[PDB]
């Protein structure tokens, strides 16, 4: 993993020694290479895991979130570049800098061999996380925002903190693959029980569960774009990877304390999806439907089987591209009317044609339509509920119509009808612009074509 | 016959020949207790170093 880990760590010095007007250029160079490199994780074996060193190892789970990853550091740059415009050159590089600071710890945590050095790495994600979104956020409510992420979060973390040392206590070891092989039981007990729930709940109040939700949209609302890319394409897949990753010693225990959770995100989806049809706020509408995705997700790893867990994995890719995507064409909208009201700039098709066709695609693969592997990941994880029970069926064909509804909501209000007449500043789309929704969904359609390399290690 | 002793004389420590057995234990004492066995051997480097969590130095 050094082979990606040093040349993400080499942006910083080339960052901090490169010219005032060189900055973005290196910066994006760069990163797309590191990305060209981290394609080759992906040549995975069917059975054992690519286990580098003691430190480090790969799989089919981890290898496309590695790649997500070093693929939005480059999106990032061009969505950062236009808003930090005016900035001064210290503090650009001060931006770049946690950009890069984000990818190493998301990169390292992703490929942790061991489950407290995979905590402190995704503990790790919170500080440049909370540093963009409240030192570059637009709005007041970005410092609540913050305080929301950052309470949520480590209210969740400091219980696994606790359980994480005790498992190593008791079991002698942290090492995933030690874990796995030398996997006991749970028993039903008060303590086994809170173990549980301890092991659990930072990753669910991550992912987020719905009812541990609430600082999600204030978050990823008042979060400068980027910050709003990484944090609903990347870092809300850390819940899901760390839960894949740790049920693994909470069997059969999970068969029972899954209920509440179940319940919890089945109904959840719905209540978020009928948010979305009357949410007033663009980047809020986007901010919500993350969170009916990630109770899919929720739903899929809690019922344990193979194809629950291809299907999260896939939804999971597809969730991070689809998410980014809708938030950088809110925020072109954004940067031209100053504002996030959703109705404010109307019939904006007959202004913006092919800015349109990406509002279309972006919406389509919400949509979940066939054969994205937004619909594939749906599918299995519709298709393992099923088989879990039946009823489930009532609850997701309820949440897929929604997902329509809010979807087609979104793309007839900001692209059709009648374009607002006192509003006569949308200029053309940059080629900047164009590009970032391009890079956006031409690997998502690819992947199409190898739905396997993002279907996880139960494949 | 008495001659005085001088200044100092009656001061000095003198020996006596007894008869008397030296006492083996005045003190009335207790066998002591067994010490801890003591450190033997050569320092080999610690296995696999700290073993402290994911640190493999
Ligand atoms: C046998 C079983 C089936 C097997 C195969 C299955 C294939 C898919 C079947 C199911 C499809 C159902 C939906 C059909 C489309 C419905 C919406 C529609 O018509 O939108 C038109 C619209 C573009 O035409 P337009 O609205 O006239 O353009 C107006 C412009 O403003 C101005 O345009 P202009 O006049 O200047 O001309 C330029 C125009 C030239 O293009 C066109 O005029 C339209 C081309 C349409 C291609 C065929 C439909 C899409 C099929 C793949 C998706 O291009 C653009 O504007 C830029 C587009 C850049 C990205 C294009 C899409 C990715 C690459 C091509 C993929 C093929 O948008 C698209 O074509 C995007 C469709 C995205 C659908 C959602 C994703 C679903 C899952 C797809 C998986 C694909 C995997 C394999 C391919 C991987 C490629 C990387
Ligand atoms: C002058 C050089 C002369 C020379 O030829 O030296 C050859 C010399 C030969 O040593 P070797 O043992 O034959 O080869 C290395 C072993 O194969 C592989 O290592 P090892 O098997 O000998 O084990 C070393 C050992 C003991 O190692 C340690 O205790 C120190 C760990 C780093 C040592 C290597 C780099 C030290 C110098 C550069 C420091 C750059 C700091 C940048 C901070 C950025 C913060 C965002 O590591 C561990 O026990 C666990 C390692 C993973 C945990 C690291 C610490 C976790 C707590 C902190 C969490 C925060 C994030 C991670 C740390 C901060 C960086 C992101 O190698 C080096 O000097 C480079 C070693 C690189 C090891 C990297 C391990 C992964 C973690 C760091 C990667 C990210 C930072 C970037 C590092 C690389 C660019 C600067
Ligand atoms: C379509 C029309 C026919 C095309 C030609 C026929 C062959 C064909 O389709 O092959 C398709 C092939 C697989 O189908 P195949 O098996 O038929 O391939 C034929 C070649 N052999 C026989 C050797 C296998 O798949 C691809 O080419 C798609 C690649 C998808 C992955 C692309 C990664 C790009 C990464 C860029 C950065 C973005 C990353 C985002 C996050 C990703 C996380 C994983
Ligand atoms: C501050 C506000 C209140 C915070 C919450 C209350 C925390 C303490 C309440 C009791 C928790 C349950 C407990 O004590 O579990 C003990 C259990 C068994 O371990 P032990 O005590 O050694 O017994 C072994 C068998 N003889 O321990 C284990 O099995 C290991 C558990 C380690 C981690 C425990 C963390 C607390 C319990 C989970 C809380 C819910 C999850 C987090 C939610 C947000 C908080
Ligand atoms: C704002 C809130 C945000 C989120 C907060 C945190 C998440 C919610 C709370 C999580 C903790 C829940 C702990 C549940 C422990 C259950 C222990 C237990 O006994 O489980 C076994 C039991 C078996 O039942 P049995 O009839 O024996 O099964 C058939 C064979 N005999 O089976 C069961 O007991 C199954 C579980 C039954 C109880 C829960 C059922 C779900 C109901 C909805 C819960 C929604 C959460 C909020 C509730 C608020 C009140």
């Amino acid at each position: 993993m050094l082979k990606i880990i040093i040349p993400t760590t080499m942006l910083l010095p080339m960052t901090w020694m490169s010219k005032h007007n060189m900055i973005w250029i290196n910066a994006t160079v760069h990163s797309l290479l590191i990305s060209l490199i981290s394609l080759s994780l992906l040549n995975q074996l069917g059975e054992n895991s690519l286990n580098f060193s003691l430190t480090f190892f790969s799989d089919s789970l981890s290898a496309p979130l590695l790649v997500l990853t070093t693929w939005l550091l480059p999106l990032m740059l061009m969505a950062s570049q236009s808003h930090l415009s005016k900035e001064t050159t210290t503090r650009k590089k001060l931006y770049i800098t946690m950009l890069i600071l984000l990818q190493l710890f998301l990169i390292m945590t992703f490929t942790a061999t061991e489950l407290i050095l995979f905590y402190i790495l995704f503990e790790a994600t919170l500080v440049p996380t909370l540093i963009i979104i409240t030192r570059w956020g637009n709005q007041t409510e970005r410092l609540n925002a913050g305080l929301y992420f950052l309470f949520y979060t480590l209210a969740g973390s400091l219980p696994l903190l606790v359980a994480l040392v005790y498992i190593q206590n008791t079991t002698g070891s942290l090492n995933f693959l030690i874990i796995h092989y030398w996997s006991h039981p749970l028993s039903n007990s008060w303590s086994n029980i809170f173990m549980w729930l301890a092991c659990i709940m930072a990753f669910m109040v991550k992912m987020p569960l719905y009812g541990l939700h609430l600082w999600l949209p204030k978050a990823h609302v008042e979060a400068p774009i980027a910050g709003s890319m990484v944090l609903a394409a990347v870092l809300l897949k850390l819940g899901g990877y760390g839960m894949m990753r740790i049920t693994t010693i909470l069997n059969p225990l999970t068969n029972y304390m899954a209920y509440p959770f179940l319940m919890l995100s089945m109904w959840g989806m719905i209540m978020t999806s009928s948010i979305c049809l009357r949410q007033t706020d663009l980047k809020s509408l986007i901010a919500y439907s993350s969170v009916s995705h990630m109770a899919l997700v929720i739903v899929a790893i809690m019922i344990q089987t193979p194809w629950s867990f291809m299907g999260a994995t896939a939804l999971m890719i597809a969730h991070g591209l689809t998410s980014s995507m809708l938030f950088c064409l809110a925020n072109t909208n954004y940067e031209r009317v100053h504002s996030r009201t959703m109705i404010l700039a109307r019939g904006l098709q007959t202004l913006l044609p092919l800015m349109a066709t990406w509002w279309l695609m972006a919406s389509l693969t919400n949509l979940a339509l066939p054969p994205s592997i937004n619909l594939i990941g749906e599918l299995f994880i519709i298709t393992a509920s099923f088989s879990w029970s039946n009823i489930t069926i009532i609850l997701m064909g309820m949440n897929m119509m929604i997902t329509a509804l809010y979807s087609l909501y979104m793309l007839i209000t900001t692209q059709r009808g009648k374009y607002t007449h006192h509003i006569n500043n949308i200029k053309a789309s940059f080629t900047r612009e164009n590009a970032l929704m391009a890079l956006h969904i031409l690997p998502l359609l690819l992947l199409t074509l190898n739905p396997k390399m993002i279907l996880g290690p139960l494949y | 016959g008495w001659v005085r002793p001088d200044l100092g004389e009656l001061s000095k420590v003198t020996k006596v020949k007894t008869d008397r057995p030296l006492p083996e234990n005045p003190y009335h004492s207790r066998a002591r207790p067994e010490p801890n066995p003591e450190a033997e051997g050569d320092l080999k480097p610690a296995k696999h170093g700290s073993r402290l969590f994911f640190w493999t130095m």
